[PDB]
RNA sequence: UCCAUUGCGACAACGAGCGAGACCCCGGCCGCGGGCGCCGCGGGACGGCCCGCGGCAGCGGGAGGACGGCGGGGCGAUAGCAGGUCUGUGAUGCCCUCAGACGCCCUGGGCCGCACGCGCGCUACACUGGCGGGGCCAGCCGGCGCCCGCCAGGACGCGCGGAGCCCCCGCCGUGGCCGGGACCGCGGGCUGGAACGCCCCCGCGCACCAGGAAUGUCUUGUAGGCGCCCGCCCCCACCGCG
């Protein structure tokens, strides 16, 4: 589940033309676009069905920013491995936006979809690294130390 | 918010609080980690509903549980809309605006009355409304959602019954006396 | 909605409002070591179903209840597992303490001196004794 | 919150008083390239080298913009 | 303390339904405070009231069932 | 060499001063000798005799120093000798802060 | 009566803990007198304060 | 016949030259591309103090073990020729396999 | 794809009902008076639990695709934490005998095949999982 | 002025040195190659840029960018403390024993005995919950299969293979209650030469309804909540390090 050759091992043939990624909080996602009928699936599960039911709107933000035309022809297949439930929905959004960017990247029109998406939501395109810190001796956490008995 | 309640005409009515309030930059559902703890006043640019949903995740127990909180303020929001026939976010902006106390007697022994900043009033108003619900959601029958919504409606009116309004008036009380 | 009030099984008071599973949760305190719907509620329960249950509780190994699911499992008198409640738990607990008193054992002395038996730190966590 | 050490300041000032012509006033990267030449100066590490270069681009702006 | 109902509403059930129908909205717990039913009983009778269509569930959640009467408009 | 020289009962200062010379001649810019114990007394003390500048901390210290610890035995008791030799010219590279600027 | 009064400059905080900032307030709603007014809470220039008891001016005299 | 080669080096710099030498000796025998086994981190955390007195400060000691993947299709004598040919640096793990 | 498009929990509940009518599984005697898991101290109140579990084991085997993993792997999927201890709570696996008695029953009915090691969905069974998903689709 | 003997400026000082810093370990980013294994080698960030302010050092905003202005560590001068360790050792002085030994083995007990006081913890006090039927995602990094058994485990072979929280839906309904699981009584296993160890099943149902004077640690992936791994291990973690 951590940065292995898993990125391409899931699909044999059915060559995808556009490759994109979305990775946050150890949850890494690899997104492969075949540009067919525009439908999006993540981990074999259609994007319209997402396990958190409130967090389907977070996943459908790239799609909500641009019109149906952009996603009318872009068929995306996504594969999120590792991290956690919430880090996986956050990862999905980053990968879908890298996929639209990759379709119009050569033209100066890449700028239009980067501005609109980013202005509505930061991290729709970018990925905030915020990695976890390390426990140090004398404490149960990086910022937490055990209660001192005297003084 | 929750595929409903657009902030089309929802707006603040109090000028000072409006400067620190968000009624436009709201992502769908009260989520998104924007690091609004960063820099200094990133709270102003943070969706009020997120600020409210973040307050609920406190007092241990429900610590960090944003999803449960998001669906709880969604249950409260629908209760608010149904009770007042009014967009919940407009009632929310008014509730957290009236609740914030404008006069606090800090130490500055003796104590002296000092004017309260609009950000502090914005943060206390959100905080008091949750605690008004949290306290009334303990060993009681009404769910945390029904108190959070009960508190919000009275706070918009200014009815002392809301814990936030009573604490605001008690804060401004000990402030007037220790001027 | 049909409602019946308090019932008594093995000289216990049973609240009709609670679900049947909760109603039996304690019989004479020492009781809960079936053919009736457990969600029906004690008031909803019929006399007849209770009679079938009365047979089930008196003779557990007759209706598909297992040996492991029994309160007692090897006895000290018959060598056989059985389900005992109400006064019998009290009489057998007395009998089990009396057997521990009979011969001198660590189990016997501790149960009398009120020290925890099989327990460990008596030094810091038995306070208020 | 970044105050340079004496070693960084001293090395950078020799770089400017000698290769002023090679340096350019506003860009750190051109100044970093002059530091990378190695024939002009030996700089151990990448961070140490960048700090000497960064001070040297401020120095370059300052020496054109009045005497230093 | 509170009154455990024992699902005892019979002739009284029809008037209990009458008050619930009159109220603009009902939640499973609101009934339990207003009339001392167990909130479990409140779900029981509410399922019958929605079965007629007197009430409309705005939203169903495992704990909170939000019902506003679709009727009472007339 | 020091531990065995100390055994012949030579002056402890002279022992360190002779060892200090042969490291500086061999090139070490930093030379440090510390002998600690009950020396000429019934009480503990530490006697540092040092010639030159030695780095004492950081990644250069790991590769640019030669700390060697030995435990002399004496009728009074153990008087361990510690010698640390610092070579900036280690030929493995340069000191991280040494800007040649030539 | 509540009065609207914006900050003119955010002066260094006193209060012995640094908690209470010093702010100058001109009643934008009236004669604009820039009386100093002590403020508890995070503040930046141009943040309106609605209170102005007007029976108190701040002390910044050293 | 193809023979498996595994090299384990504690110090990355010492194996770094060995991997460069491995290509420069077995190029004719078609040595496999040097895939690197993920580091095996041997970690021991021990109290720094000989006693337990003072603050409980912990001394962390870590030995990182690096391994590389190699395969050569060559004769039985030819692996021995590369084994002599590769740069010999002390304290290295040498593997000959089938 | 097909069953994957259907919400797995919705498919599991609906298929369990179908398996009971279709005569698949036919729950054993021990399952009425047993609590799944060493962590759970309470028996399931569903009364159709051995059917809902049996949709979970066979559909999870469909998810295996070609894994041929065993009963303990499925038991881990339905595991939860043991409480009732002063010490903190730790995850305990599901009871294997219930899980063994459905995978063996499925293979016995030829809905599953023992290719090697554990079990993978049989081609005869593969139609069943897809068939029900198609019914859910409309 | 910095955070900093960090600098800048002036001076009976003028030059140095060590500590700081630098380096190092990891991370997030972008390439270049390689393959059984994502892991080898490099760049990328420097207060550069913009604007104000200051001789200046720099200060505070902006931008541009994974990353912005002491990460998240390691190493930590000088002079010390009669701080702790002779019970870690073929480190050790002085010393004590040395054949009924203060040597070593063998057996049985003790460190875990409990009127009580305290320190670090763990689980609580419920409905922002217990219940428990499914979905489902980990990282230090990692094995399973088949039957038998309620489990606990076991037989038998082989190389394999992944949490909780949360999510939905039931349910209980403010009742020391369907919260809590402390103690106790039958059993069923396991590890070992042996429980006096642990695990599990049926019981059993203590206080506890939010804690006085005091206090303790913390500012981003942080507090907290939540699981998991290893160490010491025959068994066993409310522990430590992760």
């Amino acid at each position: 589940d951590l940065l292995e050759r898993n990125d391409i091992e899931v699909r044999e043939r059915d060559k995808y033309t556009v490759h994109t990624l979305g990775k946050k909080k150890n949850s890494v996602a690899v997104a492969f676009v075949k540009a067919g009928k525009g439908d999006i699936l993540v981990n074999n599960v259609p994007l319209a069905l997402v396990r958190p039911e409130i967090l389907r709107t977070k996943v459908s933000e790239p799609i909500m920013i641009l019109g149906e035309s952009l996603f009318k022809g872009l068929d995306m297949n996504i594969k999120v491995a590792g991290g956690g439930h919430v880090s996986q929905i956050y990862a999905v959004r980053q990968a879908i936006s890298r996929g639209v960017l990759a379709s119009v990247k050569d033209e100066a029109a890449r700028s239009e979809l980067r501005a609109k998406l980013v202005s509505y939501d930061r991290q729709l395109v970018v990925s905030d690294p915020r990695r976890c810190e390390a426990k140090k001796f004398g404490g149960r956490g990086a910022r937490a130390r055990r209660q001192k008995s005297y003084r | 918010l929750f595929n409903k309640w657009p902030l089309t005409d929802v707006k603040c009515q109090d000028e000072s609080l409006e400067a620190y309030i968000s009624i436009d930059n709201h992502s769908f559902v009260p989520h998104s980690a924007g690091r609004w703890s960063a820099k200094r006043f990133r709270k102003a640019k943070c969706p009020v509903v997120e600020r409210l949903t973040n307050s609920l995740m406190m007092h241990g127990r429900n610590s960090g549980k944003k999803l449960m909180a998001m669906k709880t303020v969604g249950e409260a929001f629908e209760l608010i809309n149904l009770y007042t026939g009014k967009n919940p976010v407009q009632v929310l902006v008014d509730a957290v605006a009236n609740s914030g106390p404008r006069e606090d007697s800090c130490r500055i022994v003796r104590r002296q009355s000092v004017d309260v900043s609009p950000l502090r009033r914005v943060n206390i108003g959100i905080y008091n409304i949750a605690t008004g619900a949290r306290k009334a959601a303990f060993r009681k029958v009404r769910p945390f959602a029904e108190c959070l919504a009960e508190e919000i409606m009275n706070a918009a009116a200014g009815a002392d019954k809301s814990y936030a309004i009573s604490q605001r008036n008690s804060v401004e009380r000990i402030a007037v006396s220790n001027r | 909605n049909d409602y019946r009030d308090l019932l008594r099984m093995f000289n216990t008071n049973i609240q009709g409002k609670v679900v049947l599973e909760c109603a039996l949760v304690g019989i004479k305190g020492i009781g809960r070591r079936a053919n009736i719907d457990v969600h029906k509620r004690a008031g909803e329960l019929t006399a007849a179903e209770e009679d079938a249950l009365m047979k089930v509780l008196e003779d557990p190994l007759s209706h598909g209840i297992p040996a492991w699911m029994l309160n007692r499992n090897n006895d000290f008198e018959s060598g056989k597992d059985m389900h005992i409640l109400v006064n019998t738990i009290a009489s057998t607990h007395r009998a089990d303490l009396e057997r521990l008193r009979k011969t001198r054992c660590e189990r016997g002395v501790r149960h009398h001196h009120n020290l925890k038996v099989r327990g460990q730190h008596t030094k810091s966590t038995g306070r208020r004794g | 919150g970044k105050v340079r050490t004496k070693t960084i300041k001293r090395a950078a000032r020799k770089i400017v008083e000698n290769n002023y012509e090679s340096l350019k006033p506003k860009d750190f990267q051109n100044n970093k390239a002059i530091c990378s030449k190695r024939n002009v100066a030996i700089i151990p590490s990448k961070r140490l080298r960048n700090k000497v270069a960064g001070y040297v681009t401020t120095l370059m702006n300052r020496v054109v913009k009045g005497p230093v | 303390v509170d009154y455990p109902t024992l699902f005892a509403d019979e002739a009284a059930m029809n008037e209990a339904l009458k008050f619930i129908k009159n109220s603009k909205c009902i939640t499973h717990t609101q009934i339990c405070e207003r009339l001392r039913v167990s909130v479990a009983l409140a779900k029981r009778v509410m399922r019958q009231l929605v079965k007629s269509g007197d009430f409309a569930i705005v939203s169903k959640s495992s704990r909170m069932t939000i019902f506003k009467n679709m009727t009472k408009k007339e | 060499n020091l531990r065995a020289k100390l055994e012949e009962a030579m002056p402890i200062r002279r022992a360190a001063y002779s060892i200090i010379r042969t490291a500086m001649r061999a090139g070490a810019a930093g030379c440090e000798v510390i002998v600690a114990g009950k020396l000429r007394a019934q009480r503990a003390r530490a006697n540092k005799f040092k010639e030159g500048c030695l780095i004492s901390t950081g990644h250069p210290k790991r590769i640019f120093l030669a700390e060697a610890t030995r435990h002399i035995k004496m009728r009074q008791g153990v008087i361990g000798v510690k010698v640390r030799i610092y070579n900036p010219n280690i030929r493995g590279a340069v000191m991280p802060d040494k800007i040649e600027i030539g | 009566e509540p009065i609207n009064a914006r900050v003119i400059e955010v002066l260094g905080r006193t209060s012995s803990r640094g908690g209470i900032t010093q702010v100058k307030v001109e009643f934008m709603t009236g004669e604009k007198r820039q009386i100093i007014r002590n403020v508890i809470g995070p503040v930046r220039k141009d943040d309106i304060l609605v209170l102005m008891e007007s029976e108190r001016e701040a002390r910044r005299l050293r | 016949q193809k023979y498996t080669i595994i090299v384990v080096g504690k110090d990355l710099k010492l194996v770094e030259r060995y991997v460069k030498s491995i290509v420069k000796e077995g190029r004719a025998f078609g040595i496999s591309g040097p895939c690197r086994a993920p580091v095996r981190r041997l970690t021991i955390t021990t109290r720094k103090s000989p006693c337990g007195e003072g603050t409980n400060t912990w001394h962390r000691f870590e030995l990182r073990m690096y391994k590389r993947t190699f395969w050569v299709t060559c004769g039985g004598n030819d692996i021995s020729t590369i084994l002599s040919k590769t740069v010999v640096i002390p304290g290295i793990q040498v593997t000959v396999e089938v | 794809s097909s069953v994957t498009r259907v919400p797995a929990d919705v498919f599991i509940n609906s298929f369990a009902a179908h398996l009971k009518n279709r005569g698949i599984i036919k729950c054993p005697a021990f399952t009425d008076y047993v609590k799944t898991g060493v962590s759970r101290q309470y028996a399931p109140r569903d009364a159709d639990w051995f059917y809902i579990k049996a949709a979970s084991v066979i559909r999870h085997f469909y998810i295996s695709g070609s894994h041929s993993i065993g009963v303990a792997g499925l038991a881990r999927k339905y595991s939860s934490l043991q409480k009732g201890k002063t010490t903190p709570h730790h995850t305990k696996r599901a009871s294997c005998k219930v899980i063994r008695s459905i995978v063996s029953q499925f293979l016995g009915q030829k809905l599953l095949i023992a290719g090697e090691r554990g079990r993978h969905i049989s081609p005869n069974g593969r139609k069943m999982v897809e068939d029900f998903a198609e019914g859910l689709q409309k």
